[PDB]
């Protein structure tokens, strides 16, 4: 099984045990089963692109051993 | 006061769509307040558009005090740690917020008065470093986040009468007849829903 890494601006890295046909979206839902970060606060940053929901790992040639920035997002309300 | 209630309505019209032009739309109290408030009590305060996600820069003037950040500055830093072009992390500001770690970045440009930042850290900590640093300080921004939070940023401001005043730029969470709460930041903190370790404060 493909590993990638998650790794925040505070230096906190996180390994996640995905594979290329996962969708950013389901990379986020494992984001808040580790960190408890719910998926709608979570933007994954990855060779300066911030990635979308939609699309999979594959469509962005991200690859295991692929490091992915996670930036909160923090709105308003 | 029904100035500053029609000005609330007027944050709540999201008919134009949200641009690098309208993403403010007015100011509680317009005038500076780099250290004590207007004779009405009130600090610098702006008011973002309901559909902005730009709380970031509108706490961290309430923080300076003035107009000083804008989205070159947050647009700025976010191209600087996470590579994003400039010109698009402009547009990506207005719907997606910014990081604690960018807002400190900002902050951290002006040059003097140092600020001391403690990110991803629990409500209760951080609420008891508060209190430990409480009379040496008068400003503070509170990230929001984590489980049982939308995401925001709060700027409180401490007065000559030695109280603190909660000042939010989100319009739904502004009530014109008392705009600028007395709160203490460490109490506003004690308070919070959330359980994990996703706050963060930046004082001086």
């Amino acid at each position: 099984g493909m590993q990638i890494f998650v790794k925040t601006l505070t230096g906190k890295t996180i390994t996640l045990e995905v594979e290329p046909s996962d969708t950013i979206e389901n990379v986020k839902a494992k984001i808040q089963d580790k960190e408890g970060i719910p998926p709608d606060q979570q933007r994954l940053i990855f060779a300066g692109k911030q990635l979308e929901d939609g699309r999979t790992l594959s469509d962005y040639n991200i690859q295991k051993e692929s490091t992915l920035h996670l930036v909160l997002r923090l709105r308003g309300g | 006061a029904s100035a500053l209630g029609n000005s609330l309505k007027k944050a709540l019209d999201t008919r134009e769509p949200l641009s690098e032009s309208n993403f403010l739309s007015g100011h509680v109290h317009p005038h500076d307040t780099p250290i004590h408030p207007g004779a009405n009590g009130l600090f610098y305060h702006e008011i973002q558009r309901v559909d902005s996600g730009t709380a970031a820069v509108h706490a961290a003037n309430a923080y300076s005090g003035s107009s000083q950040y804008n989205l070159h500055h947050f647009a700025n830093a976010q191209s600087n740690m996470v590579g994003l072009d400039y010109n698009e992390a402009k547009g990506l500001i207005l719907q997606d917020g910014n990081d604690p770690n960018f807002v400190k970045a900002v902050l951290n440009e002006s040059k003097g008065a140092a600020n001391t930042a403690h990110i991803a850290k629990s409500k209760t900590e951080l609420a008891d470093i508060l209190d430990h640093v409480d009379r040496d300080i008068d400003r503070v921004m509170v990230g929001l986040a984590g489980p049982g939070e939308s995401g925001h940023w709060v700027a409180f401001r401490k007065d000559g009468d030695k109280k603190w005043h909660k000042i939010d730029s989100y319009p739904r969470g502004i009530r014109a007849s008392d705009p600028q709460p007395d709160q203490s930041p460490a109490d506003f903190l004690r308070q919070r829903p959330g359980t994990e370790s996703h706050y963060s404060i930046i004082y001086r």
